[PDB]
């Protein structure tokens, strides 16, 4: 995608660790929830931030 | 010399390394494998605290290994002649073979 | 008799209660580190000749305070008096009080100390790095004392393990700040101690769980701007500690105080080379041994175990 | 008690100077450790000002070690002479516990004001 030539070109050098990759450029995001109290303080509603 | 050793100086002492090897060798004898290990001790020494005992390896594993050893998973005997308690899941029995008594 | 307690309070807070029995001394068991010249070790020896009196907070309640008032030879007393008056304007020295009390004939000498608290850093280095459940006491009140836990957490057995009973740690964590100070204050010790030209060796059982010093009765005199303090035992006995207790917890904050939110770093930036040898420098000194923020510098593999 | 050094070692006058060839002849009075690997050089008490390198030729003869004097040190000492200005230099790279046995021996038997 784009915005892994955007987070790589804006590193010093252009090594970018490898854990902040997905984490700024997927498109997707997958929770597993074990039991409704951790769903309600997680997902709740039909939108939310990670 | 052991504490001059350890904290007072900062380069090796293979002669000290080779007279605590020495010491520890003729009053601990051991056996190892993966974690699975048999201690023979002079007895004498360590209820004065001169060697280890079995106190000690929990204050270790306590304070290193960050994990509490239960005194229920470490034997203790005292006739040798019933082999150890339990090696390798295995335990040990002194028969007669032939004309002489081996460990099975 | 009993002018004796009058001349210990002196001038500050004469709330004394004798822990003690009369003007005789209190036999004691703390955790030394000896090594003279005909005994090593670590282990829990037997009281410095020490009377010890403790401070009534209002309401004649009693409080973490004392006042070790030590016996100990005249020519000691000069060398101690003459090193204190060198060293008496740092902050992290506990104030003295150098007194002459005659007890039935003799003008006998005393050193009575000042606002310290009952247990020293290495009863706790001690009685951590040598468990034992049968007779933790020492560890309990300790705990206690500095608002880390209550009695009634010890009731609940099995409270020590790590594998059940998890949320320990949450008790052990709470003795971060303390440690925290003690490493600075020492840090600030070591300064005077090179500006004033002393030359001594540090211990752990010299320094109040607060930060504080105290008596630098081996210690000897050379020209200023050229002393040298000795850590070589103090930092490695005390290392297996501040990652028990967590420590440097205090440094993830956006000005290392517990009350701020925490640092954002930058996602990106992954060096943290810099702050590594800021942390150094902070912390450990006089740590006289090259620390290699990156391994790949290393000379041998001592030296990778010593920078890991 | 945590004692700093009980008993010492002993000193020898030995050979130094500013540059490599600069080491001329004895310059020095060195304090060493003798151990039983061989004999450890402590400390090097001199009346000149600026010396760097000085030298000692190995035990076979065939070889000689040399040893950067690092920045000196300041004192004055007391004695039939009066005020003895001399600089004590440690060879570079020496650990916080040599200084203070070097600097407890001296204070300990040598004058000082
Ligand atoms: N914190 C604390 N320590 C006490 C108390 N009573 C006795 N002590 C002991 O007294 C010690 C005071 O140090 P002390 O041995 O007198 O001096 P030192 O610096 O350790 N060595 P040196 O005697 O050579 O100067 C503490 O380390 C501790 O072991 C007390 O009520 N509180
Ligand atoms: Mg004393
Ligand atoms: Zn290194």
């Amino acid at each position: 995608n784009d915005a892994l030539n955007n987070i790589i070109n804006n590193a010093r050098d252009g090594c970018v660790p490898l854990n902040i990759i997905p984490l700024t450029t997927a498109a997707k995001l997958m929770v597993v929830i074990p039991d409704y109290n951790t769903y309600k303080n997680t997902c709740d509603g039909t939108t939310f931030t990670y | 010399r052991l504490y001059e050793c350890l904290y007072r100086n900062r380069d090796v002492d293979t002669d000290f390394v080779n007279e605590f090897y020495a010491y520890l060798r003729k009053h601990f004898s051991m056996m190892i494998l993966s974690d699975d290990a048999v201690v023979c001790f002079n007895s004498t020494y360590a209820s004065q605290g001169l060697v280890a005992s079995i106190k000690n390896f929990k204050s270790v594993l306590y304070y290193q290994n960050n994990v509490f050893m239960s005194e229920a998973k470490c034997w203790t005997e005292t006739d040798l002649t019933k082999g150890p308690h339990e090696f390798c899941s295995q335990h040990t029995m002194l028969v007669k073979q032939g004309d002489d008594y081996v460990y099975l | 008799a009993q002018s004796f307690l009058n001349r210990v309070c002196g001038v500050s807070a004469a709330r004394l209660t004798p822990c003690g029995t009369g003007t005789s001394t209190d036999v004691v068991y703390r955790a030394f580190d000896i090594y003279n010249d005909k005994v090593a070790g670590f282990a829990k020896f037997l009281k410095t000749n020490c009377c010890r009196f403790q401070e009534k907070d209002e309401d004649d309640n009693l409080i973490d305070s004392y006042f070790v008032v030590k016996r100990h030879t005249f020519s000691n007393y000069q060398h101690e008096e003459t090193i204190y008056n060198l060293l008496k304007d740092c902050p992290a020295v506990a104030k003295h009080d150098f007194f002459k009390f005659r007890i039935d004939g003799d003008m006998v000498p005393h050193i009575s100390r000042q606002r310290l608290t009952k247990y020293t850093m290495a009863d706790l280095v001690y009685a951590l790095r040598h468990f034992d459940e049968g007779n933790c006491d020492t560890l309990k009140e300790i705990l206690v004392t500095y608002n880390c836990c209550d009695d009634d957490y010890f009731n609940k057995k099995d409270w020590y393990d790590f594998v059940e009973n998890p949320d320990i740690l949450r008790v052990y964590a709470n003795l971060g700040e303390r440690v925290r100070q003690a490493l600075l204050k020492t840090v600030q010790f070591c300064d005077a101690m090179r500006n004033a030209g002393i030359v001594g060796v540090l211990t752990l059982d010299n320094q109040d769980l607060n930060g504080n010093w105290y008596d630098f009765g081996d210690f000897i005199q050379t020209t200023p701007g050229s002393g040298v303090p000795v850590v070589d035992s103090y930092y490695s006995l005390l290392m297996p500690i501040l990652t028990l207790t967590r420590a440097l917890t205090a440094e993830s904050h956006v000005d290392t105080d517990l009350t701020k939110p925490y640092i954002k770093w930058d996602l990106l930036k992954y060096d943290f080379t810099e702050e590594r040898l800021k942390l150094f420098d902070r912390y450990f000194k006089y740590w006289d041994q090259t620390y290699h923020p990156n391994c790949v510098n290393c000379l041998d593999d001592r030296c990778i175990l010593h920078c890991a | 008690n945590n004692e700093l050094s009980p008993v010492a070692l002993r000193q020898m006058s030995c050979a130094a100077g500013t540059t490599q060839t600069a080491c001329t002849d004895d310059n020095a009075l060195a304090y060493y450790n003798t151990t039983k690997g061989g004999r450890f050089v402590l400390a090097l008490l001199s009346d000149l000002q600026d010396l760097k390198w000085a030298r000692f030729p190995k035990s076979d003869g065939t070889g000689t070690i040399y040893t950067e004097l690092e920045p000196p040190c300041r004192f004055v000492t007391d004695t039939p002479k009066g005020p003895k200005v001399k600089y004590l230099y440690f060879i570079k790279g020496l650990n916080n516990l040599n200084r203070g046995m070097v600097l407890g021996s001296l204070a300990a038997t040598v004058r000082l004001q």
